[PDB]
């Protein structure tokens, strides 16, 4: 029942089934969520119970943060999409690592689409690292591993 | 050889002899403190350093 910490993790981007070795270190990755959308229905003479009807499944978004660094294949893909060129997809694998760098839990995302790139403010009074914020919207999520 | 008139001109002054006037009346006191002047500092930094 021993729990797992949340400060050791790795993410790998696959462009055309080719992993990017320079895009594995990130300052923060947002949590992944799935929701089953439902609507509540009420009968005629049923005034004491509730009925919930299932519908499609909604996936969340993937947010990452990273400092300013040398140009990498992930950066080039994001720039191309946000420059008005043809949209392209990418596959992401998020892994939670243990003390031996073995992924105890892993999540894979299919057909992730870059949709937002943002950067932090230029503050003359600050003591901080300039941080890029990226967000992607993917089609499907399914996890693999011995823990979850 | 140091003359008393030299001491009154060159030597520093002690603290223990003083007279206090409150309003238009003089009152003998034992201790007086707190006569300090303070200012704030306004700063401005820009991008070019």
């Amino acid at each position: 029942y021993t729990p797992s910490v949340s400060h050791r993790f790795i993410a790998s981007f696959l462009f055309n089934n080719i992993p990017s070795p320079l895009d594995i270190a990130f300052q923060r990755i947002s949590g992944l969520s799935r929701e089953l959308q439902t609507t509540q229905y009420s009968q005629g003479g049923e005034n004491a119970r509730n009925v919930w009807l299932a519908e499609k499944i909604q996936h969340g978004s993937l947010h990452l943060e990273r400092g300013v660094m040398t140009v990498t294949p992930l950066t080039l893909m994001f720039d191309r999409v946000l420059r008005g060129e043809k949209a392209v997809y990418a596959d992401v694998v998020i892994m939670l690592l243990n003390e031996n760098s073995v992924p105890v839990a892993s999540w894979t995302l299919s057909n992730a689409l870059p949709v937002r790139w943002s950067t932090g403010d230029f503050d003359a009074n600050s003591n901080a690292v300039l941080v890029n914020s990226l967000e992607l919207r993917y089609q499907d999520m399914r996890w693999l591993g011995v823990k979850v | 050889a140091i003359t008393p008139e030299q001491i009154a001109v060159e030597y520093p002054i002690p603290t223990y002899r003083f007279v206090v006037s409150v309003g238009d009346e003089q009152i003998p006191f034992n201790n007086v403190s707190g006569l300090d002047v303070h200012y704030d500092v306004i700063e401005y930094k820009d991008g070019i350093g």
